[PDB]
């Protein structure tokens, strides 16, 4: 076993510290490469930062992962350190990508591009989670919010960039016009397929091993189905 | 006797080698490998392509061989003090395959969101497509192929 | 910067690029400058491009070193599509406004979301000094003076960071109620609330209920960093006002490799690839995208009021080194592009083509 | 039991090999019906034989029984003559169906209509089966070529009918002109489902019985999935 | 004793009938049933249809009493020879029952392929469309209700 | 001459493969205990060659039939 | 009975409506009435709304409580 309980104590808080990381940096990515696809950047530019049409996106496909994640962590240590524990990763994980890249190279407005809010709603989730710790609940309640919070999150970050000014005998948001200026292109291919359900996958995704034991917990896909809130967290555009 | 930083080389031989891709990227594709058809790309630039999928094999089976006969062989029956000693290691790798993913996820996966929006697109050659679709991934498709390998060839239960 | 790797064929059939030109050529930090052109859109528009109905003109900026002052295409500057069509020319030209340093070549281009990015000719420009500088600059109606490519981002860091602040308060906070293992064992050994339980639960109640209180404060204050602002403009204007010789092609046959195409135009210059094709029967070119010593004629002079069942000759280098050799592959073997015919005097008037050219190889 | 060893061993021999049929020439059928109206006939013209739109439809659609076949007859008889047992029904069974009918019956050049090559690949798959005789491993590879070399297989059939002609002005394959001459009409209809889902069925289907047991092991559907090298085995289009 | 070919009467009564059944197709369908508003198709063509319908009728309730009725009844508790070779007969069926298949699934499955790619189509009556879709599946459907029929009552673990 | 000649190396694996007992003779040769006498080696070093002979064979399709012409054209078509 | 509740913007750009008026105003249970109507189709019509190529024109009757002996729009009474 372990040998003195200087040791037994030792390589435990240190793997366990070590171990949280793991998941995170790890499932982070596995999240947002999702995250993108899904969210087809109405997390990206500020002229896609609309109403309806935005924040009816991100808010559902935002889930099925900030929802197992939960589900996960929760479960084998009821550990509400969850729903969010995914977000930052997101958030982190963009707002990485962020600078660097797109202001780094190809220098662009910190402004134009930059990821949509999300720590709140988590926490109103990982919390009406926390306090009532079973599915249903956590997910008819919990999941509603989590949507509608997400508009009136965002106003800050995004409101002011919203004033308006008239270019040329037309109307424009400082938004809009952010996006006029400092020019791009478009999508612009697809294949984008072999590289993940190939190798990335079963060559990774076994384990597995032969028998079960798993993370295929996720029948928290549910937890996302239940979201029409999100859907409703959309009417919420005048 | 239950192992520190295996880490080191890990980590360490990652983030800088990484890191430093991010900062070559930011000259010579941007300075050369900005064209194709652009000969100083295919030399200053396009090189880092049939430099990166050969050892990406070789890699891939570098741990098969290695770390497969060296694995306990005699397993099973084992020091009850180095099954959980031999994890420390194993739930060590998932941690550099770890951050390794992060590059693969959440740098050259999104990076290439930014080029998208900058060049009209040459071929699915360009650089971050370039250290995306044929580095990151398999990058460290490899580490998985090992961090699960060690693991069923130096621990019972994997079996 | 794009281009070449655009099967010629379709390249060929979109949008025909004429009188393209550039203001300046080496603006500064924040001097503008200005893309010129007109151009043409196809009549035999190719089926496999989306109708030109939508799309839009733009900076072929690689990475965006320049700004985008506004634009002008048809009888407009638009912020979203316009609507080119199967035939009519519309003008145009757009500013922009040096804003980052480097010298790359810029095109001009009329990307069609309808299936497809053309992009026409464009031009190198030597923008000097230092990004460090430059200030793209505007007003809202307020009469506020901002800066655009700085304004707001503090607001951003200043908001849309601080959860990732209250990130580690659950992060870390929660490896107070023992990380993994600590908790894991802490778990399946009978039940296992010492994760749980009051204190930690009311706990979180509480940074809930603080979260959503400290959450009612940005849409209230934030409510006020504006009291009026609207949503965000887009759409289309079906408007767009246009601009205001007989070709037939009527046989045909090109290299394979080679850089030689003729022609049976019956019915000054030749345009199709953006590029150009001078009839220097006549010309004193005033670049790798235009072809100085271009078209080849038989020298025979057509005048007002009559007719003839005229050849052309199309020879020089860029018809091969810009890919347009390439109707090898390209599915409907089919040309296209421009006939830029002057007066005697030097007026004009101008006819297209399109036609099925046959190829002969090495 | 058995009488004799000479007919227990007769009575075996035979009937395995009068056996061997009823797969084949059955399994072939409930096959082909499909791969038609799967593969709407890029395996039916050659003025349909292309690039991209062909060499990405056949591919794929042509495996949810050349795999499931392999599965099948490799798994409960370690018989690595599986996917190959496949094609050729198909193929045997086409390459007939070609003949006479099209070509006895309203007579088609054997030109314009002809079946496309699959033999290679089954092979550069029983056999990435036969050696490594897992699952995935036979899924990620030999899927992968399996659509590669699909094209590259069919250039002899198809590479020489595709020079080309001048017929007045304009430009075509010998390939699109044999499709110019020797006219025909359209898809035309539809309903074809009854006799489908419907007693050749569930009155065929019924075998179970009521207890288990079964070719439901088709749970190669997977195999096709991966097959994310064929909608590569396109990009192979210049 | 452990049977020979009951196929004769199979693959013989059946190659030959729709052998034959594809020259007949030949000559009226293709020379009088081209239009079903022709008369030479409503009795020298259409007329293998109300003769189609009528006995695979019969003939699908024909394996069922024959078939049953004269199942071994006190079935199950039987000669561990005859099960072996019950089945002899059995694995015999699901041959016919087999190139039976091909013709419903590579005949008249996709020779009404060419037949589409011939007339602009009249009803869904015409040759290849009357032979398929009326004909060749429920043509063995039956064969089928049969090579189970038979198997459950003339068989043990089919029970 | 071409799409026939490999439902020729089509009785290359049916046949032959009559040879690792047909069925029966390789089902209770299956459940009875592991069996790889389908398998083990030989067989599958058989196959390993058919695969190398079948693809080398096949390059030889792609480079001879890429001289029963030098230059052809796609398909033409749209409007 | 509707309106307001549109904004503005397209309301104010799909159809003009001028030359409006009523037969009758006190029809009785079986007296005709006539809606009375010219309208323009504005020129730079709202891509967000589709093409008016197919369209109808109607009574706003809070359920029905005139009914419908014919209409007229175009140069034709369309059903
Ligand atoms: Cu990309
Ligand atoms: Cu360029
Ligand atoms: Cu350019
Ligand atoms: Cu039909
Ligand atoms: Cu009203």
């Amino acid at each position: 076993p372990f040998h003195s309980v200087a040791e037994a104590a030792g390589c435990v808080k240190t793997t366990d510290w070590m171990f949280l990381t793991l998941l995170f940096l790890a499932v982070l990515g596995g999240y947002h490469i999702h995250f993108m696809l899904t969210a087809g950047d109405w997390d990206f530019w500020v002229d896609w930062k609309d109403r309806r049409m935005w924040p009816t996106v991100v808010p559902i496909l935002g889930v099925t992962f900030a929802a197992a994640a939960q589900a996960f962590f929760w479960e084998n240590f009821k550990l509400p350190f969850g729903a969010t524990f995914a977000v930052s990763g997101l958030l982190i994980g963009e707002w990485i990508n962020r600078y660097c890249n797109f202001w780094g190279w190809t220098y662009f407005p910190i402004s134009l591009v930059f990821p949509s809010a999300l720590v709140v709603p988590a926490l109103w989730l990982d919390i009406i989670m926390l306090l009532s710790g079973s599915y249903v609940i956590t997910a008819v309640v919990g999941s509603l919010g989590w949507g509608l919070l997400f508009y009136p999150n965002n106003w800050p970050a995004i409101a002011a960039l919203h004033q308006a000014t008239e270019q040329h005998g037309q109307l424009m948001s400082l938004a809009d016009l952010v996006g006029f200026h400092f020019v791009r292109t478009s999508m612009p291919e697809y294949i984008r397929m072999v590289e993940r359900g190939t190798l990335r996958t079963f060559g990774k995704e076994v384990v597995p091993v032969a028998a079960f034991f798993s993370g295929f917990v996720s029948m928290m896909v549910y937890f996302l189905w239940w979201f029409v809130g999100k859907w409703y967290s959309t009417t919420k555009v005048i | 006797i239950v192992d520190l930083r295996g880490m080191w080389v890990g980590v360490a031989g990652l983030n800088i080698f990484y890191l430093i891709v991010r900062i070559y990227e930011q000259i010579y594709g941007w300075r050369a490998g900005l064209d194709s058809f652009a000969p100083e790309f295919q030399t200053y630039w396009l090189s880092i392509l049939w430099t990166e999928i050969p050892l990406e094999l070789v890699s891939g089976l570098a741990l098969a061989g290695w770390l497969w006969k060296t694995r306990d062989r005699n397993v099973d029956a084992v020091a009850p003090r180095e099954e959980l000693r031999r994890h420390v290691v194993l739930v060590e790798w998932l941690v550099v395959y770890a951050v390794a993913i992060y590059w693969g996820a959440s740098f050259f996966t999104e990076q290439d969101g930014t080029w998208h929006m900058t060049v009209i697109r040459d071929t699915d050659f360009t650089p971050s497509h370039i250290i995306e679709f044929y580095m990151s991934y398999p990058i460290y498709s490899i580490m998985a192929v090992g961090a699960f390998f060690y693991a069923k060839t130096r621990i019972p239960y994997f079996a | 910067h794009g281009e070449k790797s655009q099967q010629a064929f379709l390249r060929m059939r979109t949008l025909n690029w004429y009188d393209v030109k550039w203001s300046k050529t080496s603006l500064n930090v924040n001097e503008s400058m200005v893309l010129s052109g007109k151009v043409h859109v196809f009549s035999a528009w190719p089926q496999a491009v989306a109708n030109p109905k939508s799309s839009f003109l733009n900076a072929g900026e690689p990475g965006p070193v320049l700004v985008r002052t506004a634009q002008f295409i048809g009888e407009q500057f638009a912020p979203r599509s316009v609507s080119l069509e199967v035939g009519k020319d519309y003008a145009f030209s757009i500013d922009l406004k040096a804003r980052r340093a480097g010298r790359w070549h810029v095109h001009a281009q009329i990307n069609v979301e309808g299936g497809g990015p053309i992009i026409g000719p464009g031009q190198w420009i030597e923008i000097k000094g230092d990004m460090a500088d430059f200030k793209d600059p505007v007003t809202l109606l307020d009469g506020t003076t901002v800066d655009l490519e700085t304004y707001g981002i503090d607001r951003i860091y200043a908001w849309h960071f601080p959860w990732m602040i209250a990130a580690a308060a659950w992060i870390l906070y929660w490896f107070f109620k023992k990380g993994i293992i600590a908790s894991y064992l802490r778990i399946s050994e009978g039940k296992d609330e010492e994760q749980i339980g009051d204190d930690d639960r009311r706990v979180g109640a509480i940074v809930l209920a603080v979260t959503i209180l400290a959450t009612i404060i940005g849409y209230a204050v934030t409510n006020s960093t504006f009291p009026r602002t609207i949503p965000l403009q887009a759409g289309l204007q079906k408007p767009l006002t246009p601009i205001i010789v007989t070709a037939e092609l009527k046989g045909g046959v090109y290299k394979v490799p080679g850089r030689e195409l003729t022609i049976q135009v019956k019915v000054g210059e030749y345009t199709a690839a953006g590029l150009r094709f001078l009839n220097p029967d006549v010309f004193t070119t005033k670049d790798y995208l235009l072809a100085d010593r271009g078209l080849s004629t038989d020298p025979t002079p057509l005048a007002p009021g009559e007719t003839k069942t005229i050849e052309v000759k199309v020879q020089d280098a860029r018809w091969d080194i810009e890919r347009l050799s390439d109707l090898a592959y390209d599915t409907d073997s089919q040309i296209g592009g421009l006939l830029m015919f002057f007066s005697p005097s030097g007026k004009r008037y101008a006819t297209e083509i399109g036609g099925p050219v046959i190829p002969k190889f090495v």
